[PDB]
């Protein structure tokens, strides 16, 4: 239990680990909690990230709603819940996909990648800005 | 200003019914009387780092035709890309500072897109990029279509061929959904089929279109038959089976067709149209070429002019 | 918190539990995992944590930690108990997790795993690899 | 069974002063005496990967002279590693069913070492793996030392070239170390060192070497002048203004030199040695290659035959 | 003379049920026995146009366990039909008087009876001719298949891969048909599937044999589980999306498998068996292609010694 900072809750198994590496989180002198495969009511299994007096970047929760949808995430000040929702999905991604598709151009140039977002069914598709092909988040997410 | 001043030309994607509408009347305005003139002063550059007889040579004539200046290349291998290891956007980013517009043809798909992020204020013209987009061919396909069907709605299209990688078909099938009451025949093989973005956009504007697996199920139905080129350069070795031309059209096939019926392809063709079809009064796919002068122009008008009268 | 069962990996200098993690494939597994990042020590300042629930290291598992985490203190718990406590000790050879820098061994276009001997040369530690026999600093020999 | 009964060849590092005095006692003996049907009923792999004459040739006439039979190929090109895409691993896989020794020659480090983890019993000589180990040269060349030196003991030997490539004097050096008093003058230009591991190696035994940048410094003291070519296919493209032989011995270069000393070279020799050498008493790198027969006889005795020769 | 003394070893399709039980009887024997002189004063040619380690080096390897001379090229591209021009039969026209058996391997179906046309009283031996027949690897499939079930009679045998031009799987599916009650499995992409002229063969013969498009179907009831390479070399480009494997077996398909089944290979494998299988108790293809050397023996010796061993 922190003082202030962030909880990411109700991660999903398998994928904890990930978003450590992901987003750098560990590359900071702020103290840590992680909890993996850890009992859950809703889930079953889940995973649990603490980092105290540290905020997610705009950035990070954005791509936090691809890799994680059902992920909540805590803000936390004066040991006490302050900020609680679920990361909402943005409709523009830069910088940490890579288009499946390798004849686009985004592979050989100097530009940050680039997907409009949308759809529910199943999976959410990837529509790359400089090839338009779009794809299925399961096929860009396994970059 | 017109509605396409100073704009780039990337995707049909952007353009609106009323953008094609107005290159149409503007092209039919040039063909009806020649505006020698109105681009003087302005250089152009036609940079194409991937084989083009039509595209090139008919935007450079419109360029001639309107009283530009060319600049450019035909092949990268001689340009600083080519032996100095340059990117894509350094050459965009020192050619832009050159010239008034950029014409380019690229075998990735996205190379346009790209380029409008290093030209500042120079407009981009997408003379084709890998398999995705050729705004340009869509702009004189369609002229051509009003030209010999009198409308752009209501119509019975069949496209043949490789639909997977012409990038010709997409741009059209897009073009003309922004119309009404279109319908649509695809005839490809499996491998090379009208990719599902494609049918998706169909399918939410409720456009009728259907599959079939010979050019005889559709011939008395259509308006226009679309024949396109196996896309060879583009293949996966895993879709060599699918090289060679799957539907021969022939002479003798047209024997139940609509009179008013006109045979398209953006061309080079290799086998898909035997050459006994050039004779009958459905082969069309010369006078569509000649078309890009009248199409080329008025796109090249309507971006470097704020206005013209005519 | 307290695991009744397992492995407690302690006093992992700073920067360097993530590090573990990544390369010996600690998360892979279904057993509830517990991590602490910057943790006061006082005998060390700051340190990391890792406790795996009913997991257990060899010796010589242990003793691959000594190239990242030497003084690091590796606690085997039973029925929430201490039953056990050892330090790394130096490994005659790493195996699998590490990668030749040699482009021309023939460790990377085989199916073999890799494999290297290690040394204490002066105040670095020396990898030789065992198909190449070139020798390295460990700095430098990557992993994968 | 005699110490190297069934062993692999590898790498100098993996044997004993006591091994390589073996081999040596062996090939004084098989010289003296042959014994042609020693190895009748053997049949021995050669498989050479990378280019080869002397070493190839004068093992498989050493299989013959003792009367084994010689199965294998100069080139991998039509071996099912060279057009179907095989692995080294089943390579050895399949041809240790076949036969009772494996000689192999291989251009990446380490592939003599793979091969003894797929070979079962079948023992692996190492012809040489890329720029690491060159055993059974070191067995020739200690061969040749002590033919014209009288001794392997406190010898002052120079090695001059690429030594960072050199397979020969990686195994040589590590050789002579296990002898005693031996004193090493390594000549090189500065981008082909002879490598840290062999100078670690050499100081954790206390035996003295020193870098020159002639050889006219060392002429004068020398008993064995080690010459070697430039492994220009070794080389990464950084390297490349070392091609050329930074040292050429000359017989002008000899005059200051020790009656006894010799001049060896594992060959091929570009124009490290000039050919005017060839004719003066020092030169000995032909009668060098001559005693591979000897060398490489005495070797696969020892492997192949359980008891020691006599 | 025994029934083969003297004999083209062509196709299966010309071999009787006896012929080939006396192959595998005759390699038992020898195996027990060695007779290493029994083709002592022999000269055999090994003539292989196309690539080889197995086929090549163990019948070369048989050659000298009996005491023949072997002599030949792995390579046409130094012999006068690659360098000069010379046409097929012409080669076999002098070879066929210096030895006295040609074993040869050749990318063109028919070589090897070719060759038969040419070479008077001098045996041909087909160590395989384009996608036809390869009769050496059936032998010694065969015998493998003996050792390991007990029998070649009411078999379960699937058959995986690339079966239009795998000769391995042309020959032994012609062999296994000449024994009673065998069923067969055909694990193929449609593109690569069990000629007509062998299916037909089987319907003849009554035979059972059936498709499946997986492992996992037929994995519990199959004694003989016969993985193929993609004969990649020998496919139209037409046929290239089937160059990757489609089928890959691994260690846990391999849960419900009989304990008495093997997996057996031709080699040289790409991925169509992953490594882990290796180690597992059903592998059988290193040990199959030792058994290369037995049914070789055996086949040289009756077809060069005319009386029966023993
Ligand atoms: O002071 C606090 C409060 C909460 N937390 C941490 O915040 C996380 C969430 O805070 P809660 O514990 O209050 O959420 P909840 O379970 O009651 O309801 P759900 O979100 O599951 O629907 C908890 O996992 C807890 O570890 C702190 O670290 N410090
Ligand atoms: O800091 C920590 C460490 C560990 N845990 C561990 O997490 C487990 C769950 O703690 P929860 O507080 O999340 O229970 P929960 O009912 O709210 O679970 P949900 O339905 O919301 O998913 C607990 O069993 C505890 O052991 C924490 O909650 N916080
Ligand atoms: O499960 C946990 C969680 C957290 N911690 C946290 O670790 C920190 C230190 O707790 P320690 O128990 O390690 O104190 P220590 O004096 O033994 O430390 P050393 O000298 O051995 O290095 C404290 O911040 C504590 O909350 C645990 O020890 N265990
Ligand atoms: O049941 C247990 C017992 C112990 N532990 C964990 O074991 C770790 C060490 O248990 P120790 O109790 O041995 O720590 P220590 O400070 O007394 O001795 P040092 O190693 O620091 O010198 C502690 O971090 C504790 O959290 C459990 O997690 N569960
Ligand atoms: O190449 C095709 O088949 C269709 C289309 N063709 C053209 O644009 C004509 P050209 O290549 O001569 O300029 C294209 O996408 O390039
Ligand atoms: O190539 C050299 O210069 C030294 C050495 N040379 C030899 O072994 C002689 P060969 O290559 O003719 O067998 C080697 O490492 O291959
Ligand atoms: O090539 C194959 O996959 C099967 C078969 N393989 C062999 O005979 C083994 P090798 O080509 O090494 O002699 C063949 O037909 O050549
Ligand atoms: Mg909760
Ligand atoms: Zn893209
Ligand atoms: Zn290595």
């Amino acid at each position: 239990a922190i003082k202030r900072g962030t909880v990411i809750d109700h991660i999903p198994a398998q994928i904890g680990f990930k978003l450590l590496s992901l987003f750098k989180l560990t590359e900071t002198d702020q103290r840590i909690t992680i909890g993996l495969n850890l009992p859950s009511g809703e889930m079953g299994r889940k995973d649990l990230i603490k980092i105290e007096n540290t905020f997610l970047s705009e950035d990070q929760v954005d791509q936090l709603a691809l890799y994680a949808p059902q992920a909540t995430v805590n803000r936390i000040d004066n040991y006490e819940v302050v900020g609680k929702s679920r990361p909402s999905l943005p409709e523009r991604i830069d910088n940490v996909l890579v288009c499946p598709n390798s004849n686009c151009i985004s592979h050989a140039e100097p530009v940050s990648s680039s997907f409009a977002v949308r759809k529910r069914a199943n999976d959410i598709a990837l529509k790359c800005k400089y090839c338009e092909k779009e794809f299925s988040h399961n096929v860009v997410l396994a970059n | 200003a017109n509605p396409l001043y100073q704009k780039h030309i990337i995707s049909i994607n952007d353009l609106s019914r009323d953008d094609l509408n107005l290159v149409l009347a503007t092209a039919a305005k040039l063909k009806a009387n020649p505006q020698p003139e109105l681009l003087k002063h302005k250089v152009i550059a036609s940079c194409f780092f991937e084989a083009s007889t039509r595209t090139r040579l008919s935007f450079e004539t419109s360029m001639h035709r309107l009283g530009a200046s060319v600049v450019g290349f035909s092949d990268s291998a001689n340009t600083s890309l080519g032996k100095k290891g340059e990117t894509l956007a350094d050459t965009i980013s020192v050619i832009s500072t050159y010239v008034d517009a950029i014409v380019m043809r690229h075998p990735q798909e996205g190379a346009a897109r790209l380029a409008t992020e290093f030209s500042g204020n120079v407009p981009v013209l997408n003379a084709g990029d890998g398999s995705n987009q050729h705004p340009t061919q869509t702009l004189l396909d369609l002229f051509t279509i009003q030209e010999t069907q009198g409308r752009l709605d209501n119509l019975h299209v069949a496209m043949v061929g490789d639909l997977k990688y012409g990038r010709t078909v997409h741009s059209l099938t897009q073009a003309l959904a922004k119309f009404d009451g279109n319908r649509f025949y695809f005839i490809a093989p499996d491998a090379l089929a009208m990719p599902q973005y494609i049918l998706d956009m169909l399918d939410e504007k409720g456009i009728a279109w259907s599959l079939h697996s010979s050019i005889e199920e559709v011939m008395a139905e259509v308006d226009i038959l679309y024949m396109t080129r196996v896309q060879k350069e583009r293949l996966d070795p895993s879709e060599y089976a699918n090289v060679k031309a799957q539907f021969v059209l022939r002479a003798s096939d047209l024997h139940n067709a609509k009179a008013n019926m006109k045979v398209l392809h953006p061309l080079p063709r290799v086998d898909e149209i035997a050459t006994d079809v050039d004779k009958t009064p459905h082969a069309w796919y010369f006078q569509q070429a000649g078309n890009g002068i009248f199409a080329r122009q008025a796109l090249l008008a309507l971006v470097l002019n704020r206005d013209l009268v005519l």
